[PDB]
């Protein structure tokens, strides 16, 4: 009965060592289910902003990538209107080594960050490549409009 | 006994209905794009063969409540209808009339809320009904 070690020790590590800029709380019926709030980067368009984003440990975790998604709607060029975030280490470059902490900071460089050039969505990519300075006044936009609350 | 979050369940439905299934009878999408909380959906259902539903196409809502897929889905006729257990008034299906979702199990999932009223639109009580005239929707 039970939970596997690893997320034992990983849902615990959490609430005892939380990231820098990040925090969690645990589902009220699912334990493999999280609630993070992550703070917007230091000097991205995103600061000051809080960002909701819902992170799901599946069965086969750690051999299977963990689930993320954004629960805030954020203009960022590898985040689509869903929410859904494109970054490697969720998909094809997963490995059981990683950790959740690991992903979580990877997807706060991600803000800090923007890749236009490889994007998930090709509007805002094609906002971010070709007029970059009014992508990230969009962004600061969307930030004062849904992440400040 | 490892249970997936409604929202990630619900992802898991987008992908599949993008995809699609069987030979495309029915077909499922999000009502809007930008919705986060993936909580309206459009249900579509070809009429089937050798009943007055056939060559037919029916709009439906489908709405996917906070405790979804513990709780079965709300699901109304967009597209007119007489069939059992809709409300030939307003297009609401009456839950307890059709099985799918009077015995609603979390196995369950849009695309089977669709197989099934499909799948009752050949029952010897329904395939008789005279139908409105195509094209007709209902208010709201």
């Amino acid at each position: 009965a039970g939970l596997p070690r690893r997320i034992i020790k990983e849902t615990q590590r959490l609430l005892a060592e939380p990231v820098p800029g990040i925090k969690a709380e645990p589902d009220e019926s699912n334990a493999r289910y999280f609630h993070v709030v992550i703070a917007g980067p230091q000097d991205s368009p995103f600061e000051g902003g809080t960002f909701k984003l819902e992170l799901f440990l599946p069965e086969e975790y750690p051999m299977a990538a963990p689930k993320v998604r954004f629960m805030t709607k954020i203009y960022h060029p590898n985040v689509n209107k869903l929410g859904s975030i494109c970054l490697d280490i969720l998909k094809d470059k997963w490995s059981p080594a990683l950790q959740i902490r690991t992903v979580l900071l990877s997807i706060q460089a991600l803000l800090s960050a923007p890749n236009p050039d490889d994007p998930l969505v090709p509007d805002v990519a094609e906002q971010w490549k070709t007029n970059e300075a009014q992508a990230i006044e969009t962004a600061r936009a969307w930030t004062r409009l849904y992440a400040m609350n | 006994g490892v249970k997936v979050p409604r929202n990630f369940r619900l992802l898991e439905e987008l992908e599949e209905g993008q995809k699609g299934v069987g030979d495309g009878t029915v077909s499922w999408g999000l009502e809007d794009d930008e919705d986060m909380t993936l909580t309206r959906w459009t249900g579509m259902i070809i009429g089937p063969p050798r009943t007055n539903y056939e060559n037919r196409i029916y709009s439906l809502k489908v709405e996917c409540g906070p405790k979804y897929p513990e709780a079965p889905p709300s699901v109304r006729f967009v597209t007119k209808i007489n069939m059992n257990g809709i409300n030939n008034s307003s297009g609401m299906v009456d839950a307890r009339s059709i099985p799918v979702l009077a015995k609603w199990q979390n196995s369950y999932s849009i695309k089977v809320v669709l197989q099934e009223l499909r799948r009752l639109m050949m029952s010897k009580e329904n395939m008789k009904l005279p139908q409105p005239p195509e094209g007709q929707t209902y208010n709201n």
